[PDB]
């Protein structure tokens, strides 16, 4: 027999900061570097899936996940806690389309499942999620980028990168990427962001890489991979 | 059975209800009161079932009341007329409902004189002149016949004494006593009892 | 209502009728009685209309996360025993009699389930209230491993039976084939009766219709 | 619906009809009655259609998790009692009598009857619409004894009588025989069926 | 060995080392205990534990550590004897379920493994503490034979032909190690069993002590109950004469 | 600035200035308290358990002595760490296992039970009330689709599909004799994924133990029903070895 | 100490600090002594003022026809237990229309007191008890603790300078079983005797006796009714 | 399970609640935001703290909310509480509309919030929300108003108000400038970017850096707009262009 | 019946780029009237309405929990309803109510904002849609609605002549019910403007 703690595990320093969600971007901060890229016709979504061991079985599990026909998640961080985040954000998506029988708009999700993220920084009993998403998606016609983190707070974007690296991923981005890209295009920078964090050679079983346009969000597939990797 | 009955001119409202508090085949009273003063410029005249109607009259006057303290200003004769409707239709797919027949008039000071009738399930519908009771199938069309959207005081007393007489003549229950109240501008007034 | 299912050698046919009646009085002429629950599972809808419209709508749901989750092609045997415990629980209130077909790795299946929760699995099956024309086509003229464009006619016929025969059934037939290939959803596959033409023009010149009072808000 | 369980040195015999109907008119020709709860366990449907699947299916589930926790196949006294429980927690909510037969190492083949939502253990039981019929013929035709045709001979022919004056029993005969080699699932078709007084 | 301040006041919570202390510090007030005996025979279980008289005011079969659990089950206990009680009540009640649900006699192994469950369940958490106590589960049919089985605060159960818990089981198992317990009657097992009590008690450390023993076999026709008063005599006489 | 720490981030489950778990880092040590080793190794038609089987004394009863586990008829699986936890583990897993059948009516596969645990090992690693389980569950078992499969689940709540792995003390030693036996591509059949299971406990243990000293389980194409060798079928394997 | 504030927590040593310090509580109380022959069962307890203006506490408490108890402890915890006892004994009554047996109530104690023993933010009951009942199975002496463990003894006597009380009883253990009931209160008040302090005796308003047996239902004597049982003493020795 | 409480509803020594004054510095780190009230409207405006040439720009406001037809509030502090507070606010607001059928007074709908933030503090044994909330608006009763919430859960109506980032020397700054009874929204408007040229970290002042919002009565309709970035770039330039008259 | 208690008539057409929506004016229980200016049909936005027909106390309930359920909509998504959308925002608010319904038959009339293209539906008491490309009816004269705009119904009609004809289809079939009328309210949706008219019905 069990019964959970009632009170907040996060709570104000005297400086006025939550200690423990600047704590759980640490844990986003040292985990793998992943991302994403608008780029006018579609997105793209790429992440370091190198499982250091030649054992793994590269295709088991995956890092690009599917939330819908239209939606993709990426992440930086922890595993476990994720997993967690697309399983809710997979019924949230089922539960608008229930109710209003249209596709969820992006910037829906992300403002849904940002605020699950906010109950983990005051509820009881809990630690904050040690995870920093990133979800692209396709509605109205227009590509959507957007970014959530730890602290509940949810950001639009043309180009970012988090994990290893994010700080020089980013400026590399603020050179490298220009508006008005093809998708395919965006693949390509997408890799190169992705190459400049790696610390090793890249096959296509190191990195998982995702797409999103107007016939919906698919993972690209192995062949595909090796192609863009020339 | 009882009778309620509004009147609403261009600058006042005028209703009248009558004074029978009845038990099987006997009248209790010749006096009793079936308004509740809600606010200063609101009115609520209450008919339905016996021990139904003052403990739903009084719930929401004390509501009302409890508005004007929390504020310091009162509830408009609409806002009123919209909170006893919510009550009343959140209680009708219940174990319990109430079953009231309500009348409510107020004088804004922006919209200005308002009538608001109300059914037991729960309808609201804003009217120049309304009536409650049995006594409506005799009146209805004599308030139909007279009335003017620009009718006067003086006519409008004469308008109910019109309805009045009607009740003391065809209507088969014994209703000798009325209350008269007029809100406006000024507030509520009580006038002249009209008795047969 | 007319619905039928039927089980032939490269897949399945699921068949619906277009009428949907308020009352004794037609509402819609053209509704759609063919649910989509997987890319290769389809649901045929009699009963309650919102009844079998909501129960359907939350299988496809449920059936999508589980496609999601799983990562692997849905099983129908998946689709039938969700919808008969959902509708067990409800003990017959749900109005939902159903027709479930689709294609698995273990082959083509077809699905009956009722409002209470039975559910039984058969070559051909017809539900509805034109089940007895129907019934009675494939009784007569099924035979196993039809090749698709036999199935396809008699799933037309067997339907397009209750149309004529019954009251509450009437409209277009629509037909949706499944098979490991692809699943090929046909609306207005077959129209017995079409009707447009008018013999008098009901048209009124403006000014007719009395008005007293006119508002226009521009925008 | 007619259901039949028989009792051998073996094992079980369980017989069922293939129809479903409603009122007047029947809704399945063909169905399957008899219902696995385990891999030497089998029980006979009878009553409320969603009623008999619900409880089947759910027999089934608590029987194999009760079967994973004693590593041993569940006895068959087991199985007959779970099911007896959910039909009694629930007598006036489920209409259904399941006739629950198999074989364990224990006791051999077993036959119970959880009609109401009582235990008893029978030579043979008979369930359904169409046991009335029946009553006579079974009691004038049993032996102690009999071998594995035998009793599949006894279980066809009370179904089969059964099934000719029954309105609520018709279609094939479903057989299956439970020994501790496996099981033998058979079905009987109308141009098999036996013969007797038709007129 | 230990951990002092904070790694060993919470079962919540894990030391450096892997290690969760209140389950460890439960086990340490069964070793603290008297020693509680039981071994397997060629038809049957015999029990035996070793009752420190604390004051001879006290009735001689007050505070019995042998239970009946069920008509076929015994439990022999070690510990913390108010837990002890518990788990003993936890027992019995599941016992109750099984012939609730299936209808006839819990398996022995089940049983333990059911309990476990229960004993594991109060080690993960802040809220409560772990039972500080270890017991013995024995049973005897024709179909599963003669069944032995122990288990620990921490949750886990074994199935054993010899066992022993409490102050010393280190000196009882040495001496079950020297029985031929698979050829040997449950008859010879209890003078066997009378006797290794008797060696293992510290009778210069306790004051003094009362004798335990527990029937379940096929001489008790599969019904775990006590040892008569005269068999028992036999066992204690042969014990003391057999410890020179 | 690595290995920090502030408040209560080593004694509950809650973040540490670096951002780790230490809690679930010692529940990691907690599967090496068990002091035993367990290896799975995959094959092309195959997949094989193998654990020591330690009996520190002839009292306790040998054949109740397992780490070895059946979870469904084609699912088995090896807990290595705390062996309360692991049965409680097993437990839950067999519930797991058979309400996913009540509800989507098939087999669970491999991978869906992996997640299912590891989803719940993940509840432990966020509240803070309860703490980790300090053991590790090597699933085996034959997809209908994908063919044998090999899954590992974690107290940290990770889970992954692998080729071989292993588990507990000498976890490290026997994960890199297993990458220098898969590099050379080997006829992998029954025999040769059995044998590469046995002798990769026997090098890093260094025993050359009998078959009482070990257990193993298999899944085979040809017979998807999880079955433990005993000791007359494991002494076949181990003259094999020895030829 | 750290391992001393929850009952929650255990002692490196393998114990549980509450549950002694729980202990602590039934020594601080006034002295119980309780006996028993083959056919009555004797409590004898001391009565304590803490001024002489003040009255004297009560010790013994009624539980049903059959059943008697004497307090060390806590007041309130001690009449929730009472209050347990009571309730038991009427649900017996009630359903089966038979006393309930002392064991099985003692049993369902040992049940009730075990439960906040372990559990977080509970505490042990602080008191113990003598339960003197009699039965099919004749008369019993019971004794509880704040430990959830519990004892059928011949005799026993709890809480301040005891010791001297249960040494007394120790050496007439075999005395009590063919003891006449006149006799036996004797042993029992001369027990209770060695507790007090050499300058005080036994008096009728600090002396309160409970008899339950074969003869009568429980009956409490405090004041005037306990003097014929003081009358015909032994001199204090020593 | 009571030594990893951190008691967030205590008292102090002194008698004061330190998570609610601890929570205070939170605010003082985020975005300045300033709220100014006129005879002819009322306008909030912010500091954006969310610049990068990377940011996409999707929604019309990054710190403003429109609660009602007729309310709307800016925010200072942690975004993910904000969020949470502010459709609360949307909620409350649509429960009075549901009730009396009319839309709610500006002073109850802060009231309201200010209940569920100040039960934060006293009970549940959580931390309360790091956010101070502006709100603008107009009802039948009080006309134009400005309201100003702290996490303590305790409310003002304020003529001139600012929190956020260097809040006492903007609200000093407004104390001289503000004119009671003579303020127009263009003078208001100018105001605003006065005192946030002053007040802001990066000095020039930028159409990105700063976003306003003005609350209008217009056609007895109460319109909400979020001034576009062309709009923008005339109110600094128009500030600009004074700086460089100030000097001969 | 329930739904013939207060009575009531509720009329969407299509046309050329626009939508008509009609319903009657009167407020009655059984026997007498009560109200001649009641309101049934509510602007869900511009460009889009709701006509309820049914008990008087769910027509006006359901408009007020739907409105509830809209503005929560309009604020925390940036965008005005699609018509599609409040259809099945309309349909989750009645079936919600599955076995305890509001008794009103709702009529969603409107046009897509951006998208121009014009939008007729009607649902159940229990909330089942209906999408047509001609029109939909909803009241206790139902048989009635339907003969009139089954003979009057043009599939190509401009904002002149779509009025004349929803207008003579609710004044004929209103004339037929006993429960309905004392004037009706037409409401005529473009891109450009809304026309709002009450016309000269029969008054008994
Ligand atoms: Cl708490
Ligand atoms: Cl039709
Ligand atoms: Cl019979
Ligand atoms: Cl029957
Ligand atoms: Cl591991
Ligand atoms: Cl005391
Ligand atoms: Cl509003
Ligand atoms: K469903
Ligand atoms: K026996
Ligand atoms: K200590």
């Amino acid at each position: 027999a069990k019964r959970g703690y009632s009170f907040s595990l996060t709570t104000f320093s005297p400086s006025g900061k939550l200690v423990q969600i600047e704590y759980a971007l640490a844990a986003v901060a040292g985990g793998a570097p992943s991302v994403g890229i608008k780029a006018a016709n579609g997105v793209v979504l790429a992440t370091e899936k190198k499982q250091k061991s030649i054992l793994y079985d590269e295709r088991s599990v995956h890092k690009v996940e599917p939330i819908t026909k239209h939606i993709g998640l990426v992440y930086s961080g922890m595993g476990p806690d994720y997993r967690v985040l697309v399983h809710r954000a997979r019924k949230l998506a089922q539960q608008y389309y229930l109710v209003y029988q249209e596709p969820i708009p992006t910037a829906q999700l992300v403002q849904r499942v940002a605020s699950v993220m906010q109950e983990y920084t005051q509820s009881g009993g809990v630690r904050p999620f040690g995870v920093s998403l990133l979800i692209c998606g396709w509605n109205e016609g227009r590509p959507y980028l957007f970014q959530s983190d730890p602290s509940g707070a949810y950001f639009a974007w043309k180009a970012t990168a988090m994990g290893k690296n994010y700080v020089n991923g980013k400026t590399f981005l603020e050179k490298r990427y220009n508006e008005d890209l093809e998708l395919e295009d965006a693949i390509h920078t997408a890799i190169l962001t992705l190459k400049e964090s790696f610390e090793g050679q890249m096959t296509e079983d190191n990195i998982e890489v995702g797409i999103c346009n107007e016939a919906g969000f698919r993972r690209l597939t192995p062949t595909e991979v090796r192609d863009y990797l020339a | 059975m009882e009778y309620l009955i509004g009147i609403q001119g261009p600058d006042y409202v005028l209703v009248a209800s009558d004074r029978v508090a009845a038990s099987n085949i006997v009248q209790m009273k010749d006096d009793h009161d079936k308004m509740f003063k809600m606010s200063e410029k609101i009115l609520l005249l209450c008919v339905g079932e016996a021990g139904d109607t003052v403990q739903f009259a009084e719930y929401i006057q004390k509501n009302v009341q409890l508005y004007k303290m929390r504020n310091g200003y009162e509830l408009s004769p609409t806002a009123a007329a919209n909170f006893t409707r919510r009550n009343l239709a959140d209680c009708l797919r219940s174990r319990t409902p109430y079953h009231v027949n309500l009348l409510l008039a107020g004088y804004d000071e922006h919209e200005g004189p308002a009538l608001y009738y109300m059914d037991y399930l729960a309808a609201l519908a804003k009217a120049p002149f309304a009536a409650h009771g049995y006594g409506a199938f005799l009146t209805l069309s004599i308030l139909d016949r007279y009335y003017t959207p620009t009718i006067s005081r003086e006519r409008a007393v004469e308008l109910l004494r019109k309805c009045l007489e009607e009740l003391q003549k065809r209507f088969i229950l014994n209703l000798p006593t009325f209350s008269v109240r007029v809100i406006d501008k000024d507030g509520i007034h009580n006038l002249e009892n009209i008795a047969f | 209502t007319t619905i039928a299912g039927l089980v032939f050698r490269d897949g399945v046919i699921l068949g619906a009728d277009t009428r949907a009646t308020n009352d004794s009085v037609v509402a819609d002429k053209s509704c759609e009685k063919i649910h989509f629950i997987a890319p290769k599972i389809y649901c045929c809808g009699a009963g309650v209309a919102a009844d079998t419209e909501m129960t359907t709508r939350m299988a496809a749901s449920k059936m999508e996360l589980h496609a999601l989750s799983t990562g692997r092609e849905p099983r129908v045997a998946t689709v039938t025993r969700i919808l008969r415990q959902t509708l067990f629980r409800y003990q017959g209130h749900v109005g939902a009699s159903l027709v479930v077909g689709g294609v698995d790795l273990n082959g083509p299946q077809l699905y009956e389930v009722h409002p209470h929760g039975s559910y039984s699995r058969l070559p051909f099956t017809a539900l509805g209230s034109g089940q007895g024309a129907a019934v009675a086509l494939l009784e007569d003229r099924f035979q196993p491993n039809m090749t698709l464009e036999a199935a396809q006619e008699l799933l037309v016929e067997a339907i397009t039976a209750g149309i004529l025969s019954d009251l509450g059934s009437g409209g277009n037939v629509d037909a949706c084939v499944i098979t490991a290939g692809g699943a090929k959803l046909q609306r207005a596959l077959s129209t017995p009766t079409e009707p447009v033409q008018r013999a008098g023009r009901y048209r009124f010149a403006p000014g007719t219709t009395p008005v007293l009072t006119r508002e226009v808000r521009p925008l | 619906t007619t259901i039949m369980a028989v009792e051998f040195d073996g094992g079980v015999v369980v017989g069922s009809d293939s129809r479903v109907s409603a009122g007047t008119a029947v809704v399945n020709r063909v169905f399957d009655k008899l219902s696995p709860l385990h891999q030497r366990i089998f029980c006979a449907l009878s009553g409320s259609a969603a009623d008999a699947q619900a409880i089947a299916d759910m027999a089934a589930y608590q029987l194999e998790l009760h079967g994973l926790e004693l590593e041993e196949p569940p006895l068959v006294l087991a199985a007959a009692n779970v099911v007896k429980n959910i039909s009694y927690k629930y007598r006036e909510d489920l209409l259904a009598h399941l006739i629950v037969a198999g074989w364990d190492q224990r006791e051999g083949g077993q036959v119970y009857g959880t009609m109401g939502g009582m235990l008893i253990r029978q030579p043979f039981t008979i369930g359904g619409s169409g046991s009335s019929y029946i009553y006579g013929y079974v009691d004038a035709a049993y032996k102690p004894g009999m071998t594995p045709e035998e009793c599949r001979r006894f279980t066809t022919n009370a179904i089969t009588l059964a099934m000719n004056r029954d309105g609520s029993s018709g279609g094939v005969i479903y057989l299956v025989t439970i020994t501790a080699a496996g099981v033998d699932h058979r079905v009987i078709l109308g141009d098999e069926l036996p013969k007797f007084y038709d007129e | 060995s230990s951990i002092g301040t904070g790694y060993d006041l919470s079962a919540s919570t894990f030391s450096p080392d892997g290690r969760v202390f209140q389950v460890e510090y439960a086990m340490k007030a069964v070793e603290n205990s008297s020693t509680a005996i039981g071994i397997r025979c060629k038809d049957g279980v015999v029990f035996g534990v070793e009752k420190l008289v604390l004051s001879k005011l006290y009735e001689e079969g007050s505070n019995k550590r042998l239970f009946n659990v069920d008509r076929h089950v015994g439990m022999a206990v070690a510990g913390l004897l108010a837990d002890a009680r518990s788990l003993a009540d936890i027992a019995r009640e599941e016992a109750s379920n099984f012939r609730s649900n299936f209808g006839y006699n819990i398996p022995l192994k089940h049983l333990a493994d059911r309990v476990a469950m229960y004993v594991h369940a109060y080690t993960l958490y802040s809220a409560v503490r772990p039972f500080g106590c270890s017991f013995m589960l024995g049973s005897y049919s024709a179909n599963d034979g003669a069944q032995l089985y122990m288990i620990d605060p921490s949750g886990v159960s074994y199935g054993y032909w010899g066992c022993a818990i409490g102050k010393a089981r280190q000196a009882a198992k040495t001496e079950i190690e020297k029985l031929q317990m698979k050829e040997m009657t449950c008859r010879d097992v209890v003078k066997e069993v009378a006797k290794i009590i008797y060696i293992v008690h510290d009778e210069v450390k306790d004051k003094a002590f009362e004798l335990e023993l527990s029937w379940v076999g096929e001489l008790t026709k599969g019904r775990h109950e006590i040892v008569p008063k005269d068999i028992r005599e036999e066992a204690e006489k042969y014990a003391k004469e057999s410890l020179k | 600035s690595r290995g920090s720490s502030a408040g209560f981030d080593r004694h509950i489950t809650i973040f540490s200035p670096e951002g780790r778990l230490y809690q679930v880092e010692y529940a990691f040590k907690a599967i090496n308290q068990g002091g035993l080793t367990s290896v799975a190794v995959r094959g092309k038609d195959c997949a094989v358990i193998v654990t020591q089987k330690k009996v520190p004394d002839k009292l306790l009863d040998s054949s109740t002595v397992t780490h070895l586990f059946k979870i469904t008829e084609s699912i088995g699986c090896v807990m290595t760490g705390m062996t309360a936890d692991s049965r409680s583990q097993v437990q839950r897993a067999r519930y797991e296992a058979a309400n996913w059948k009540y509800k989507y009516g098939y087999e669970i596969p491999v991978d869906m039970l992996c997640k299912r645990i590891a989803d719940i090992s993940q509840v432990y690693t966020q509240n803070a009330e309860m703490r980790p389980l300090g053991c590790c569950m090597i699933l085996i078992g034959i997809d209908e689709e994908q063919g044998p499969q090999v899954y590992k689940c974690d107290p940290a709540g990770y889970y992954c599909g692998f080729k071989a792995t292993a588990a507990g003390v000498k976890q490290t030693e026997s994960t890199s004799f297993l990458e220098k036996k898969v590099k050379k591509k080997f006829d992998w059949t029954f025999e040769q994924t059995v044998e590469t299971a046995i002798t990769c406990l026997s090098t890093v243990l260094s025993i050359d133990f009998k078959p009482s000293e070990i257990e193993v389980g298999v899944v085979t194409v040809e017979n998807p029903k999880f079955r433990i060798l005993t000791e007359a079928e494991i002494d076949a394997h181990l003259v094999a070895l020895a030829e | 100490n750290q391992y001393d504030n929850d009952v929650t927590v255990w002692s490196p040593q393998g114990r549980i600090h509450q549950i002694e310090y729980a202990m602590e509580a039934v020594k601080q109380g006034s002295a119980t002594v309780g006996l028993k022959s083959k056919t009555h069962a004797v409590l004898v307890a001391l009565k304590r003022a803490q001024s002489e203006l003040a009255a004297h506490q009560k010790k013994i408490l009624h539980v049903d026809n059959h059943i008697g108890i004497s307090i060390a402890g806590l007041t309130a915890d001690a009449r929730l237990l009472c209050n347990f006892m009571r309730q038991e004994c009427l649900d017996s009554r009630f359903v089966f229309d038979r006393p309930l047996p002392v064991s099985r109530l003692v049993s369902l104690i040992g049940s009730k007191t075990q439960i906040p023993t372990q559990r977080y933010g509970r505490r042990p009951y602080g008191v113990g008890l003598l339960i003197a009942g009699y039965d099919d199975m004749g008369p019993h002496i019971f004794q509880t603790c704040p430990s959830a463990n519990y004892f059928d003894c011949r005799a026993m006597s709890i809480g301040a300078r005891s010791q001297s009380a249960r040494t007394y009883l120790e050496r007439h253990m075999s005395e009590f079983m063919e003891c006449n009931l006149d006799e036996l209160v004797k042993h029992g008040l001369r027990a209770l005797r060695e507790t007090l302090p050499a300058e005080q005796d036994l008096t009728t308003k600090n002396v309160s006796i409970g008899i339950v047996g074969k003869d009568l239902e429980f009956t409490i004597y405090d004041d005037d009714d306990v003097s014929p049982f003081l009358d015909g003493l032994e001199e204090r020795p020593q | 399970s009571r030594r990893y409480d951190s008691r967030t509803t205590i008292f102090s020594p002194e008698g004061r609640l330190y998570q609610v004054e601890y929570a205070m510095e939170a605010i003082g780190h985020a975005g300045t935001c300033l709220g100014i009230l006129a005879n002819d409207g009322v306008l909030l405006a912010a500091e954006r703290r969310n610049i990068h040439k990377l940011l996409d720009e999707v929604f019309f406001s990054e710190k403003i909310y429109k609660l009602n037809e007729d309310m709307a509030c800016s925010v200072a502090g942690i975004t993910s509480d904000a969020n949470v507070l502010t459709n609360e606010l949307r909620l409350i607001a649509q429960r009075y509309l549901l009730q009396y059928q009319e839309p709610i007074p500006c002073e109850q709908l802060v009231t309201a919030l200010c209940d569920i933030k100040q039960a934060y503090t006293q009970f549940g044994g959580k931390r309360p929300f790091g956010v101070s909330l502006l709100y603008i608006g107009w009802d039948k009763h009080y006309g134009f108003q400005l309201y100003q919430s702290d996490p303590s859960g305790n409310y003002g109506g304020w003529k001139a108000t600012c929190i956020g980032n260097n809040s006492a020397a903007a609200v000093s700054m407004l104390k001289q400038d503000y004119k009671e009874g003579e303020m127009t929204l263009k003078s208001a408007l100018a105001l605003a970017v006065k005192v946030l040229n002053k007040t802001m970290d990066v000095s020039k002042l930028s159409a990105e850096k700063v976003e306003i919002a003005t609350l209008t009565r217009e056609s007895g309709k109460t319109v909400i707009r979020v001034l576009k970035q062309k709009e923008v770039e005339q109110l600094i330039k128009k500030h600009e262009e004074e700086e460089a008259k100030a000097e001969r | 019946s329930i739904m013939s208690y207060n009575g009531g008539a509720v009329m969407a057409m299509k046309g050329k780029n626009c939508v008509a929506i009609a319903a009657d004016r009167r407020f009655g229980i059984q026997a007498q009237m009560v109200t001649t200016d009641f309101q049934k049909i509510f602007p869900m936005g511009d460009r889009l309405y709701i006509g309820l027909a049914g008990l008087a106390t769910d027509v006006q309930t359901v408009a007020q929990r739907l409105k509830f359920r809209l503005n929560l909509y309009e604020l925390k998504e940036g965008r005005q309803i699609k018509p599609y959308t409040l259809m099945s925002m309309v349909a989750n608010l009645l079936y919600e109510k599955r076995f305890g319904p509001y008794y009103t038959e709702p009529v969603i009339a409107g046009l897509d904002p951006k998208t121009f293209k014009p939008f007729i539906c009607s649902l159940d008491l229990i909330g089942c849609p209906m999408v047509t490309d001609d029109f939909v009816v909803s009241g206790t004269c139902s048989e009635q609605m339907y003969g009139m705009c089954e003979s009057l119904w043009e599939p190509n009609m401009d904002p002149e002549h779509l009025f004349e004809t929803i207008s003579q289809a609710m004044l004929n079939a209103v004339d037929r019910d006993a429960v309905s009328g004392m004037g009706v309210i037409v409401h005529v949706i473009e891109k450009d403007k809304i026309t709002t008219r009450t016309l000269k019905a029969r008054m008994d």
